[PDB]
């Protein structure tokens, strides 16, 4: 995250951290969306481009952390993966379309102070709330600058949602109904955005009638870090949860 | 930069 | 787990359960046209 701030102890407890076994690093953010279940962007496992293609038995998940490095003991939790699923119409060779995938755990996760899931939204919640102009959240462990560091602890930063208009003209990149972006205008005076480390994270909104949180958005792609006239896209989870839905209920939950 | 996690985890 | 998440979903323990707001909460709640 740039131009963030650290966050406060338990400010999001359905944060998780991916990290690989071996070498041991940060893969990318991650949520928990019961206590079986994580949410994340399908790029972070699957990118041939790349050369990459991540596996149950490589990862892990931690849940509860706010320090980056350390090892939280007795206040984080790690698990293992039972199985992955991503969109089985993710498009990676294109535009990143359907940047969505879901992570069934080994076993159940207890929740805490530090540990506990977010909602997801309703087709009247995200029809309330998915507003150009509404902002929304993003946190992550990702870095502080396109070319620097890395943070301590977790960041965290607050966005504005913005017209699909602008978005389409700020990129050469084809947007789908299965996107929005999010950031500031360079008139706006006031920056920040995902970075590197932060995919997978979520966006996640605060109801004002029933005062719990949503996730609404998945941190999918963006041009550089901050940089001026770009946005931050994120994946449509509303757009989604049918897809989400199908999985959980005919794998488990 | 990672410290070391407990083994029973990997 | 599903459609509007959880049942205790997006309820944090140190705050919303105990009546307690985060440092930066009242921004969004403002751009959504001032909270409830
Ligand atoms: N503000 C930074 C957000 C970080 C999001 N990370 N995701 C990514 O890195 C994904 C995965 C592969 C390409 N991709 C991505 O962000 O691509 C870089 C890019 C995109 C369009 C045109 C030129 C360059
Ligand atoms: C990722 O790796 C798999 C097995 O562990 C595959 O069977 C699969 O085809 C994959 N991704 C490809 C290369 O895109």
């Amino acid at each position: 995250i740039v131009e963030g701030s650290d966050a406060e102890i338990g400010m999001s407890p359905w944060q998780v951290m991916l990290f690989r076994k071996s070498p041991q690093e940060l893969l990318c953010g991650a949520s928990l969306i019961s206590d079986r279940w994580v949410l994340t962007a399908a790029h972070c496992l699957l990118y041939p481009p790349w050369d990459k293609n991540f596996t149950e038995n490589d990862l892990l998940v931690r849940i509860g952390k706010h320090s980056r490095t350390r090892y939280e003991r007795n206040i984080e939790k790690i698990s293992m993966l039972e199985k992955i699923y991503i969109h089985p119409r993710y498009n990676w060779r294109e535009n990143l379309d359907r940047d969505i995938a879901l992570m069934k755990l080994k076993k159940p996760v207890a929740f805490s102070d530090y540990i506990h899931p977010v909602c997801l939204p309703d087709r009247e919640t995200a029809a309330s709330l998915l507003q150009a102009g509404y902002k929304g959240r993003v946190t992550g462990w990702g870095n502080l600058k396109e070319t620097w560091g890395q943070p301590s602890v977790l960041q965290v930063v607050n966005l504005p949602i913005v017209e699909r208009p602008v978005c389409k003209d700020s990129t050469r990149i084809r947007i789908t109904d299965n996107m929005f972006c999010a950031g500031y205008k360079p008139d706006e005076g006031k920056r920040g955005d995902a970075c590197e480390g932060d995919s997978g994270g979520p966006f996640v909104m605060k109801s004002p009638f029933n005062n719990r949180w949503y996730q609404m958005g998945i941190v999918s792609w963006g041009e550089g870090c901050d940089r001026d006239g770009k946005y931050g896209f994120y994946t449509h989870v509303f757009r989604l949860k049918k897809w989400i839905q199908k999985v959980i209920d005919q794998f488990g939950e | 930069d990672f410290e070391e996690i407990p083994e029973e985890y990997l | 787990t599903f459609g509007s998440g959880e049942a205790d979903c997006g309820l944090r323990p140190l705050f919303e359960k105990k009546s307690l707001e985060d440092k930066t909460e009242r921004e969004l709640l403002e751009s959504y046209i001032d909270g409830r």
